[PDB]
RNA sequence: GUCUCCAAGGUGAACAGCCUCUGGUCGAUGGAACAAUGUAGGCAAGGGAAGUCGGCAAAAUGGAUCCGUAACUUCGGGAAA
RNA sequence: GGCUUGUGGCAGCCAAGCGUUCAUAGCGACGUUGCUUUUUGAUCCUUCGAUGUCGGCUCUUCCUAUCAUUGUGAAGCAGAAUUCACCAAGUGUUGGAUUGUUCACCCACCAAUAGGGAACGUGAGCUGGGUUUAGACCGUCGUGAGACAGGUUAGUUUUACCCUACUGAUGACAGUGUCGCAAUAGUAAUUCAACCUAGUACGAGAGGAACCGUUGAUUCACACAAUUGGCCAUCGCGCUUGGUUGAAAAGCCAGUGGCGCGAAGCUACCGUGUGCUGGAUUAUGACUGAACGCCUCUAAGUCAGAAUCCGGGCUAGAAGCGA
RNA sequence: CGCGACGGGGUAUUGUAAGUGGCAGAGUGGCCGCCACGAUCCACUGAGAUUCAGCCCUUUGUCGCUCCGAUUCGU
């Protein structure tokens, strides 16, 4: 007979399985529609989550309860130091989808890189790419190498560069093996791609030529770990009363008589988080360039000279000293986690999207408490310099 | 303009707050909440401006085994304003009003929230502190 | 300039976004800086009578 | 499950509970992890029985000193109201 | 459960009449044709070397005979509201008093509080209030023992470690590693309010909309912990009762002695962030246009078109595959 | 060649350690102001304690270890 009531179900059957996932660095599984008529550009991007904090800026939203007013907000901080572009790979439109043609790769690959190449990399021989960099010294190994490149440029439709992250820069994240992707790259035609990406081989791409501020961007990574779970963590369903034998964390009914089956719609305890995630819609409020004021805390209304590492360094990452891009709200992942930015895949054309960010104060105190001191000299002349 | 954003829910039904208008009733009984489509087992629930359905438990007889609309000015829970400042009061109160939110009575005890002062002209004017 | 408000009970100063405001019967506003001086202000402890409290250290001389 | 004898110090009204001396004893297979579910013990913002057949369970009350104590009553009580 | 469908429920045909006029906007008397197995009966085919027998709670899925939501046709459709009908099951359908109830009834909210199936879904899932052992009371009946689809109160709810299913976890997938492709399967968003339009269209007046746009909110989903809130055996610091080490100092015992605060970690609509776009179409309204010298959305050929469908996006990634 | 073990600094929690001194202290007991007892108070002292165990930086400084092995895998 029908249900006495009726609520929703509990949970989404749209991320199933809840199995780990498995990859631990973001995939990309869809880039962004290529524009001929635009310049060649990257359109993802590697980074680790730092941290959170919160900001205060004035709002400007006509009509809005807020219109200008202040309102404090959650950011995330995630490091982005620039990207090394090792590489190129075409790929050709064919009626069983893309297949991959052919990857060229740069001379030179740094000790990063190649670690990652290796399950343990101190016990190898360190043979990786030895041969193949060899052919880049002789001129009939240089027409190859050019040779392969034409093909590309005949036949390729879809151009990726192979990048990965200069990791050895953060020293808090305790990593010397550096993560690559394939990015793609949109605009123009497929010669000045494949050009495009030949011109950046053992050059560094930094985060502003991908994204800028005010722009919303997606993020996509892996969430935060949880093991083996019940389903009322796991799924949401409500607790049975107290006095049930054999416990209430449960589903009272896992089916009816028939079918004679459990069903794949029924919640079951088993793995939570560690699953692989993108999220929409993420507003860049602040990108730091190292060696600018824009990499500092500092605001056009606060000019308290101070770093954006809150005082004490964010907790289990370290001290940000590379650049960074602060970004509303918050990130899948724990800390030290690398995530992957990319280019919305929609036309940003909301209020909210178009909106000119204006950040009035940035907090910096400590994150392991409840700090009081937004820099380490205000808190020694509290205490007559203790 | 604008309409008011959520605030947090800290009176549920059968919730029993003080009357802070000068009617005659001394407490009001929410039984329901304006504006709740719900959820199975949710019991329904308001803040500071929510307008609710109660009956008063003690104050003058006139008032009592009656339903009456009225608006909630104060709550103990405490609820986070947009500049990032979580308030709350001291105790729970409201007014008693009439469908249009008009007050039933003249004057109000006490603050009331800046919240409940937007939505409700009628109980602004009678208020002494609007924080 | 940044304007920063001082926690009643200690005396701390309160940067912007963060903050618990307590709203007395008597329309008296508190600014606490955290749930320490919340809980010991609600306990009707007294600050002049707790050391680390700027109100102790001004009539101390500290 | 099975009769009975001897019975220290402190706290306290107390062979109550808690700690100790004489005497006895570390006998209950061990090791490493700290998931779900469980059993046993807890706590919790705001609301306060809306839960449920039903306040089941839990919480609240609790010692002592002083003050004060209604209906009703078989005049004794009720009463630690 | 099966056959049957009298009964119950739902639907059609004829047109006497109702509807101020007017059979058919909306109704359908007298008759007559059906559907359904969410009623109750009829039967006794399966089960008496036993298929756990009420209801609620919990949880998923399915149906449409559509309560609300999207798009439309009709009206005795001025507006507003309402009624009839079409495509339509994508989303939702609530909080309570009384009763063991199913059913019912009332209060209140809501866009709406539609109806049903899944062994009258679901007891090795719970619960045990009821019914339906043994104790006991009343009423009626009986000479009596005792009886009562009469009332009342107390009355043990057992087992999974097997196979499968389902959930996750390794492995296998022909050296090893990195970066990828990808069949296929899953899939998700949802509804409301305010402001403006506007006291405008419409209307004698009373009354009284809508699209666009703006700002929020509900239900749901996926994350996240800067801030607030919660949890303490950080046994972190302080305070404190009883005992104890000859005192002091410093500790220990009372399985966490107790109390205040408590970072970290975990965590809450009790906190914060985010939640998507093309194509093809249904109903329906049309274009051109014959059959049928006219007419005609239809016959050939076309167009617009939705909470629809498919894709895209999101989750997974095959004894599939590439560099 | 960095890692590891100490230590230091940063950060955070509690709330001002022990010792010394006091012409602070309700008072009380002796002696001829001195002496003894006294919870508590004040100064040194936002002190002391704890702080990765899944916090941050790190030789000013100290110390150790940098690899004995084992199992397989071929177009
Ligand atoms: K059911
Ligand atoms: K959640
Ligand atoms: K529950
Ligand atoms: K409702
Ligand atoms: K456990
Ligand atoms: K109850
Ligand atoms: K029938
Ligand atoms: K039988
Ligand atoms: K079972
Ligand atoms: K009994
Ligand atoms: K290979
Ligand atoms: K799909
Ligand atoms: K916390
Ligand atoms: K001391
Ligand atoms: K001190
Ligand atoms: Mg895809
Ligand atoms: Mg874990
Ligand atoms: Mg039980
Ligand atoms: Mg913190
Ligand atoms: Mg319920
Ligand atoms: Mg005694
Ligand atoms: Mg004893
Ligand atoms: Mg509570
Ligand atoms: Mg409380
Ligand atoms: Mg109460
Ligand atoms: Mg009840
Ligand atoms: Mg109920
Ligand atoms: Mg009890
Ligand atoms: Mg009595
Ligand atoms: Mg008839
Ligand atoms: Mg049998
Ligand atoms: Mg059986
Ligand atoms: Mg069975
Ligand atoms: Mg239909
Ligand atoms: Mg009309
Ligand atoms: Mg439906
Ligand atoms: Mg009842
Ligand atoms: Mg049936
Ligand atoms: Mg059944
Ligand atoms: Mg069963
Ligand atoms: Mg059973
Ligand atoms: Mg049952
Ligand atoms: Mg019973
Ligand atoms: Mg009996
Ligand atoms: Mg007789
Ligand atoms: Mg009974
Ligand atoms: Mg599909
Ligand atoms: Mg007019
Ligand atoms: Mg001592
Ligand atoms: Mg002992
Ligand atoms: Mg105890
Ligand atoms: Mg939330
Ligand atoms: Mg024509
Ligand atoms: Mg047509
Ligand atoms: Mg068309
Ligand atoms: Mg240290
Ligand atoms: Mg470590």
């Amino acid at each position: 007979s029908h249900r006495k009531f009726e609520h929703p179900r509990h949970g989404s059957l749209g991320f199933l399985p809840r199995k780990r996932a498995a990859r631990h660095r973001g995939k990309v599984k869809a880039f962004p529609k290529d524009d001929p008529s635009k310049p060649c550009k990257l359109t993802a991007f590697l980074g680790y989550k730092a941290g959170m904090t919160h900001i205060v800026r004035e709002v400007e939203k006509p009509g809005s309860k807020l219109h200008k007013k202040e309102t404090c907000e959650a950011v995330t901080i995630v490091e982005t130091p620039p990207m090394v572009i090792v590489g190129v790979v075409g790929y050709v439109k064919t009626p069983r989808g893309l297949r991959c043609l052919n990857t060229v790769w740069a001379q030179h690959l740094s000790e990063d890189i190649k670690r990652r190449f290796y399950k343990n990399w101190c016990k190898s021989k360190k043979k990786a790419f030895l041969k193949y960099s060899k052919k880049y010294e002789t001129d009939e190994g240089k027409k190859d190498i050019q040779a392969q490149l034409e093909k590309l440029k005949k036949y390729a439709c879809v151009i990726r560069v192979l990048a990965h992250t200069q990791i050895r820069k953060m020293k808090g994240l305790k990593q010397k093996k550096a993560h690559l992707m394939e990015i793609q790259v949109n605009g123009g035609s497929i010669a000045q791609k494949v050009d495009f990406a030949y011109g950046f081989f053992e050059k560094q791409v930094p985060v502003d030529a991908v994204f800028q501020k005010d722009e919303m961007i997606d993020i996509i990574g892996v969430t935060k770990g949880k093991g083996y779970e019940g389903v009322v963590t796991r799924w949401g369903v409500t607790r049975l009363p107290r006095k049930t034998h054999r416990g209430l964390r449960k589903v009272a009914c896992i089916g009816a008589w028939h079918p004679a089956r459990v069903s794949f719609t029924v919640a079951r305890a088993g793995q939570n988080g560690y699953h692989h995630r993108t999220e929409m819609n993420k507003k860049v409020y602040k990108l730091g360039k190292v060696g600018q004021e824009s990499h500092t805390a500092l605001t056009e209304f606060d000019r308290t000279e101070k770093d954006i590492t809150p005082i004490g360094g964010f907790p289990h990452y370290g001290v940000v000293k590379e650049d960074y891009l602060l970004i509303k709200g918050c990130c899948v992942g724990t800390k030290k986690r690398v995530v992957t930015l990319r280019q919305s895949l929609l036309n940003q054309t909301s209020r909210v999207a178009l909106e000119e960010i204006k950040l009035k104060f940035i907090d910096t105190s400590s994150k392991f408490g409840h700090g009081r001191f937004q820099t380490t000299q205000e808190k020694q002349k509290f205490y007559g310099r203790l | 303009a604008g309409n008011k954003f959520r605030m947090s829910l800290g009176l549920p039904v059968a919730a029993t707050v003080n009357c802070a208008d000068n009617t005659g009733a001394k407490n009001l009984y929410i039984i329901s909440v304006k504006g709740i489509k719900g959820r199975l087992n949710r019991l329904p629930s308001a803040c500071v401006g929510d307008m609710v359905m109660a009956t008063v438990k003690k104050g003058k007889p006139d008032l009592r085994k009656k339903v009456m609309p009225a608006v909630i000015v104060r709550q103990r829970k405490p609820w986070r304003r947009k500049d990032g400042v979580f308030m709350y009061f001291e105790d729970n109160a409201g007014v008693i009003v009439n469908p249009k939110g008009e007050m039933k009575g003249s004057a109000i005890t006490g603050p009331i929230g800046k919240e409940c002062a937007d939505l409700w002209p009628r109980i602004a004017s009678a208020a002494n502190a609007i924080v | 300039v940044l304007k920063t408000e001082l926690c009643r009970f200690s005396g701390a100063k309160i940067y912007p976004g963060r903050g618990i405001r307590f709203i007395r019967s008597d329309s008296q506003v508190f600014l606490f800086v955290n749930s320490k001086c919340k809980h010991y202000f609600h306990n009707k402890l007294k600050p002049s009578k707790l050391t680390w409290t700027a109100m102790y250290r001004k009539q101390h001389k500290k």
